[PDB]
């Protein structure tokens, strides 16, 4: 149950492991001097769908979330054997539904008592 | 903005001016429009139909969902961005 | 319809009638006169009061079944036995009743319009009511009305949604505009609930400054049943 | 539906228990020292 | 020259793109050549309805429908994580310290991600102090015994349940948890955690943080705040209450008002911020670095806009503290002037 | 039974009502934002509950997820830690003999008191020796009838 | 009065816009010369019939 | 081959248009129906403007005109010719066809129909508030919605933004065509997160009243 | 419910009560719902087996 | 009102007083099981001749 997932796993481009907000500026160590300072993101450039320039996290060197539609993983929850709270518009029909005796004799929200009342 | 689009930061700063003016405008609009839509207590009486021509329903509500201009992704010339939503967001980020 | 073979029935009849005239040696003619002159529309124009009365009665008793003070169906001039079929095409102009009645005449090579005429009446009526999509409209049932919806403030569940309360539900209520302008939009899911939230009124307590505002989630129906609304009002 | 399934690109479908590629094939090839005991 | 602009190069990047171009869409005959939305989206919006729904959609913020004309299967979360581990040579700094023992159970390859079970613990702020983590883990055990008994008698949370049932069920489960033994074999010592005893916990934290049912009773029943019982109140046989029962919610509901605890958990502000408004998050509250640049009158527009926004939410908290409500019996909004007492 | 604290209420015109705390807890606000209980959660997320109670925020997680369908009595398989005392929703074999190999019923809560992971001590199908929630009746029902 | 007059005026305006949105949609060459600004440079404030 | 089919289709449409204009300049109710159905609102409007004068109409006459104004023949014309037989783009490529003026006509007509329907309710001897429960007015709702979906995008999104809202406000208990047009307007708006919600309420309450045109709304909106 | 399904549920000349059975929309309702309960139970058991293998101990 | 009251009391003493203890009912399991036991016992005469 990853915390702040709706900003981290879903909307943080690089899955929260990749750090985008940085420059290509040269540091005198032999590792960080190998990266030349790149002149900034072009002002009026029309960039591609997967590639950004890399100025920010939301505009990273390779956009990560797809343009597909974002739908949850369809839960494994049993919507069939589940004991759910009787709404007024679930009891407005309570005399008509074919249910089992756990449905009628539930401890939590018993429904036969609702029917008999 | 139109005039000074090519200027790397001046365009972005004038686009901030745009986003502030249009925010003021759309707040103005969302209150001075629900005001004109609250002027329907003149017509919520037992002139229950008043058959064809009501001003709010729908001479005024026909015009539909409003588009605020702080959000209307307008391009250089004053027409919506041919560039995509992403490109235009980056282009119009803050001078910060 | 696309091929305009609606009238190939009468045109087969006239082509045969004219294979009679040409075989005798008489020249022939193609016009509305021979159209209305074939036996078909002669016998199908007499059933016009019979079919139309049935259509009207079917749809008025259906509405009485399911509101019933008005019907959608226009005035069929009853005793005016003439304006039945033009009334029919004005009433269900999406299909050619001239062809429906002349199709539903034969019932397994059996001319119903000579023998089982009430059978033809309830047959061509079924056929017009099904082929004409407008018939489906004015034969619709009373469904119920879903109030639009907006998310909760004190979020007990997300599936539990501030319901839209219209003045016809509650007149002793707020001066509300439409649900769009007041923010609600369309949403319901396999578990959705419709709710009004307000919290218990806080007096001068310490919880009333350091805790959360406890809500009593007053849950309202999922449907605005205007039919039961006017029915309650008739029941006073 | 989608010829490339949902569970592979869907971050909503991402495994809370996705234990990665080097992880297990590294923590597996180890052999913890055979001499936990002074004697044995 | 290597990486130096040149006129043949200008002529060449133009002869390469627009070789014999009759118009920008000369090669837009191929489908997976036409639908590409790299250098814009216009060529795929061919009627006014297309661009109409385009702009309405971009106003309402939904992802532009002609944007989705190219299918950009993103980068899989698994690929980004796998690449990260590959660059950083196993994320050795990130695994859970149980990864590094014999046969880490499958739960021990997934990284030290902030899983929500630290959503609620007001005790530990950012670095759990001594025995703070050990008590938080004991209470992880306590809420787990909670879950056991909750599914046990079937007090599970319900997808479509309402508030009255919620708190009825809550006070229902509190009754059995606070009265039912707390299970100790479940007390699993994780990586680098200290395995401690109940008496030591009850000594350092007080038996108010680790209350026995009797002390919890003394907290729920009486009304005083002056009694935070940081030590054992004896048993009904005259002894020390060497026992603990499950952590429910009503007991903390009792504590959270006594300013001894509201500071013990360092959320002390509640006295100083209880009845007042939040700071208005004004859209476009620009920094002085471009308040410098808003011209003589655009600065004025900016300040008028922000002033109207602050006044908006301030009158909004006025209407929040009013708490006027619709008495239908008067068809109006009643604003309470005073309260009573226990009636 | 009722233990009410009355409220002297002011009306829009001027008259004062003697209305109960309960009966105004039901009557509807004028403007109900979501940042109202911020005061307990200042600056940080403004919630619908007390963040002070880890336990109540934990039932926040419980109810929120269980509404979202992240939790639920899904069908079980062998992989889910079927150890002694895991809460489990079983389905009963409703008692008959001359019937063909079993007669099976609705979901009824249970908990496991005896289970073996061994593919030998627990063959196909793996009879889960369970004890239900009604009175603790111990019977062996396979994992096909467990949630 | 002014509301219905503006109604008739916006009728005319949207008709002059529609008589343009049809033309650009059904021009095969202005659509091969793909540009968005086509749908935008002309509008009922500038198409030939004007109110002044 | 496709060109020949488009030419032969525009020929039928244009010949019908010309023969109709000739009838009109040179009976009246079928004339107005055919005019508004091929797309000649601008001439079917003055016909009804004088048909209204003498109370030559009823509840359902303006209703007929409303649905016939949605131009089914012109829809099929545009469909064959410009849409390349595309049922979604036929709405988007009809919406350019004076969809506002056709929409203003459909609107004013519906309001006239409401007038006439309440007039009938109060002249039918039972004087009281009952124009809504008249399934006739509900079908005016369905017909105005069908005549709006054929118009511009503004109105395609107005069907469930102001027509549905006004329906609820006046108390018109919705019919199946209203729910399927809720769905089809949301579907040509792009708001599947609301269309599948409508469908959820239906399947969970009135699946006997779901027909295939609503699943059509879904298969169009997801598209 | 559908007329095809009723005409398939009641296409029988005689049944269990010593008399032909008339199956309505609801006597077939409980039938199709029991069947669909069965199919969902089997389907979700599948998916549960389909998430259980992980790289660690598949 | 007496008619209404003594219908209330009859449905309160013969059905609702029975179903008051869901735990007594075993939540449907016990009720089904006892039916299955009744037919267990009288296998002889229910499906006989």
């Amino acid at each position: 149950q990853l915390q702040s997932r709706e900003r981290l796993i879903l909307g943080t481009h690089g899955a929260g492991v990749v750090q985008h907000a940085s420059v290509s500026q040269p540091l005198s160590v032999n590792f960080q001097s190998s990266v030349t300072v790149a002149a900034p993101a072009a002002d009026l450039f029309r960039t591609k769908v997967h590639e950004g320039t890399g100025t920010s996290g939301k505009d990273p060197y390779l956009r990560t979330l797809p343009n597909q539609e974002s739908r949850e993983p369809e839960s494994s929850v049993s919507q069939a054997h589940i004991t759910v709270a009787p709404t007024v518009d679930e009891c407005s029909t309570l005399d008509r539904r074919w249910e089992s005796m756990q449905y009628w004799f539930n401890d939590q929200h018993p429904r036969l008592v609702i029917y008999l009342r | 903005t139109a005039l000074e689009f090519h200027k790397e930061t001046v365009r972005r700063v004038n686009r901030q001016k745009v986003n502030v003016a249009a925010s003021l405008l759309d707040n103005f609009f969302e209150q001075e429009w629900v005001a004109m839509l609250r002027e329907s207590e003149s017509l919520e009486n037992s002139l229950e139909q008043g058959a064809w021509p009501d001003k709010k329903t729908d001479m005024a509500r026909r015009l539909g969902r409003y588009i605020p201009f702080a959000r209307r992704s307008l391009d250089e010339n004053g027409f919506p961005t041919d560039a995509r939503a992403d490109d235009y967001a980056r282009w119009m980020e803050a001078p910060a | 319809v696309e091929e305009d073979l609606l009238q190939c029935d009468v045109h087969l009849r006239v082509g045969l009638h004219m294979r009679e005239a040409l075989s005798k040696g008489k020249s022939v003619g193609l016009s509305d006169e021979v159209l209305r002159a074939t036996s078909l529309v002669t016998d199908v124009a007499t059933v016009a009061p019979e079919v139309a009365r049935e259509l009207y009665q079917r749809h008025v008793e259906a509405l009485r079944e399911n509101w019933s003070a008005h019907g959608l169906l226009t005035a069929l001039d009853f005793t005016q036995k003439d304006d039945a079929l033009p009334w029919m095409q004005q009433n269900f102009g999406d299909v050619d009743v001239a062809s429906v009645l002349r199709w539903a005449r034969f019932y397994h090579s059996k001319d119903l319009m000579a023998k089982d005429r009430p059978r033809y009446l309830a047959r061509a009526v079924a056929w017009i009511e099904l082929l004409s999509k407008r018939s489906h409209m004015m034969e619709e049932a009373p469904l119920t009305y879903m109030r639009k919806s907006k998310p909760l403030s004190l979020n007990t569940n997300s599936n539990l949604r501030v319901a839209w309360q219209t003045p016809v539900a509650r007149p002793d209520g707020p001066p509300r505009l439409l649900a769009r302008e007041e923010g609600y939009t369309f949403h319901h899911n396999e578990h959705s609930r419709f709710v009004t939230e307000t919290y218990r009124h806080p007096g001068e307590t310490l919880q009333s400054r350091f805790l959360a505002m406890q809500p009593i989630h007053t849950e309202v129906s999922a449907k605005e049943d205007f039919q039961e609304i006017y029915a309650q009002q008739q029941e006073q | 539906a989608t010829n490339i399934p949902r569970s592979a690109w869907d971050p909503a479908h991402f495994n809370t228990n996705w234990s990665d590629s080097y992880s297990t094939e590294i923590a597996a090839r180890r052999h913890w020292p055979a001499k936990k005991w002074s004697i044995g | 020259k290597k990486h130096v602009n040149d006129e043949r190069i200008m002529d060449a990047m133009f002869f390469r793109s627009d070789a014999y171009r009759k118009t920008q869409t000369d090669e837009h005959w191929n489908p997976y050549m036409r639908q590409d939305t790299t250098h814009g989206v216009a060529h795929l919006l061919n009627n006014k309805f297309d661009i109409a729904r385009r702009e309405d959609r971009l106003s309402k913020g939904e992802q532009d429908l002609t944007e989705r004309s190219v299918m950009h299967f993103g980068v899989p979360i698994q690929q980004t994580i796998d690449e990260f581990v590959f660059r950083h040579r196993n994320a050795r700094g990130e695994r859970p310290l149980d990864y590094f023992k014999p046969f880490p159970g499958f739960r021990d390859f997934r990284l030290n991600r902030m899983y929500r079970d630290v959503e609620g613990f007001s005790l530990m702020k950012q670095r759990p102090e001594f025995l703070e983590w050990e008590l938080f883990t004991r209470y992880r055990a306590h809420h787990q015994q909670r879950r056991r008994i909750a599914l046990l008698h079937g007090l599970e949370p319900v997808a479509n349940e309402t508030a009255q049932e919620r708190d009825a069920r809550r006070e229902k489960l509190d009754e059995i948890c606070e009265r039912t033994p707390f299970d100790e074999r479940e007390l699993h010592t994780n990586d680098d955690e200290m395995q401690v005893s109940g008496e030591t916990l009850r000594s350092w934290f007080g038996v108010y943080m680790l209350p026995s049912p009797t002390v919890v009773e003394a907290v729920v029943g009486a009304s005083a705040s002056v009694n935070l019982h940081l030590f054992p109140l004896a048993d009904e046989m005259g002894t020390a209450d060497t026992r603990e029962n499950v952590l429910s919610s009503r007991y903390f509901n009792r504590l959270l008002l006594m300013e001894g605890f509201q500071n013990r958990i360092s959320r002390a502000f509640m006295g100083n911020v209880s009845g007042k408004a939040p700071e208005p998050v004004v859209q476009y509250m620009q920094p002085p670095e471009v308040l410098r640049h808003f011209t003589a009158e655009e600065r004025a527009m900016y300040e008028q806009y922000v002033k109207e926004q602050t006044s908006k939410q301030l009158g909004e908290w006025a209407t929040a503290m009013r708490r006027r409500r619709w008495i239908p019996d008067r068809q109006q909004y009643g604003h309470v002037v005073a309260q009573g007492y226990g009636v | 039974e009722r233990f009410v604290v009355p409220l002297s209420v002011r009306l829009e015109s001027g008259e004062v009502l003697d209305m109960t705390d309960e009966a105004f807890g039901r009557y509807e606000l004028e403007l109900l934002p979501r940042n109202v209980n911020h005061a307990l959660n200042y600056g940080i997320g403004d919630y619908a509950y007390n963040r002070g109670n880890y336990i109540e925020t934990q039932d926040v997680i419980w109810e929120e997820q269980t509404a979202s369908g992240e939790e639920g009595w899904s069908p079980a398989t062998h992989a889910d830690g079927l150890r002694a005392g895991l809460p489990v929703r079983a389905r009963r074999h409703v008692g008959m003999n001359a019937n063909g190999s079993r007669i099976v019923s609705s979901p009824q809560r249970a908990v496991i008191v005896a289970y073996d992971r061994q593919p030998f001590f627990n063959p196909e199908p793996r009879l889960v020796r369970v004890a239900f929630q009604s009175d603790g009746s111990v019977e062996e029902v396979p994992l096909a009838n467990i949630m | 009065i002014k509301a219905a007059l503006w109604d008739a005026t916006r009728k005319i305006r949207s008709a002059k816009e529609a008589a343009l949105n049809r033309s650009l949609s059904h021009n095969q060459q202005l659509r091969a010369q793909a540009h968005l600004e086509h749908w935008y440079d002309e509008d009922a404030n500038t198409l030939q019939p004007l109110a002044f | 081959q496709r060109k020949r089919e488009r030419e032969a289709r525009m020929r039928a449409f244009s010949a019908s248009c010309s023969n109709l204009l000739r009838l009109l300049e040179g009976g009246p109710f079928d004339l107005a129906i055919r005019l508004a159905q091929h797309g000649l609102y601008q001439q079917a409007s003055r016909i009804v403007d004088e048909l209204h004068q003498q109370r030559a109409l009823r509840m359902s006459h303006y209703g007929l005109l409303i649905d016939a104004l949605s131009a089914p023949c012109l829809g099929q014309r545009i469909l064959y010719g410009s849409a390349q037989c595309d049922p979604a783009l036929t709405y988007k490529l009809l919406g350019d066809e004076n969809g506002e003026e056709r929409a203003q006509e459909a609107h004013r007509w519906f309001d006239m129909a409401f007038a006439l329907l309440t007039t009938e309710c109060r002249m039918s001897g039972s004087e009281h508030r009952l124009p809504q429960a008249t399934a006739a007015a509900t079908h005016l709702v369905n017909a105005l919605m069908r005549a709006l979906l054929t118009c511009g995008y503004t109105h395609v999104s107005a069907v469930p933004d102001a027509v549905y809202d006004r329906m609820g406000l006046m108390g018109i208990s919705p019919t199946i065509s209203t729910y399927e047009l809720v769905m089809l307007a949301l579907s040509l708006q792009g708001n599947m997160k609301e269309a599948e919600s409508v469908f959820s309420f239906l399947r969970r309450h009135h699946n006997e009243h779901v027909t295939i045109g609503s699943f059509n709304a879904l298969l169009l909106g997801h598209r | 419910f559908d007329p095809e399904l009723i005409d398939f549920f009641n296409a029988a000349r005689a049944g269990p009560f010593g008399r032909p059975d008339e199956y309505d929309a609801e006597e077939v309702a409980n039938f199709v719902r029991a069947d669909l309960k069965r199919l969902e139970e089997q389907c979700l058991n599948v998916i549960n087996r389909c998430n259980v293998p992980v790289p660690g101990a598949t | 009102r007496l008619t209404i009251l003594k219908r209330n009391d009859y449905i309160q003493r013969h059905l609702i007083d029975v179903t008051s203890n869901g735990a007594y009912l075993g939540f449907g399991d016990a009720v089904w099981r006892v039916f299955f036991s009744a037919v267990e016992a009288h296998k002889a005469v229910l499906f006989g001749k």
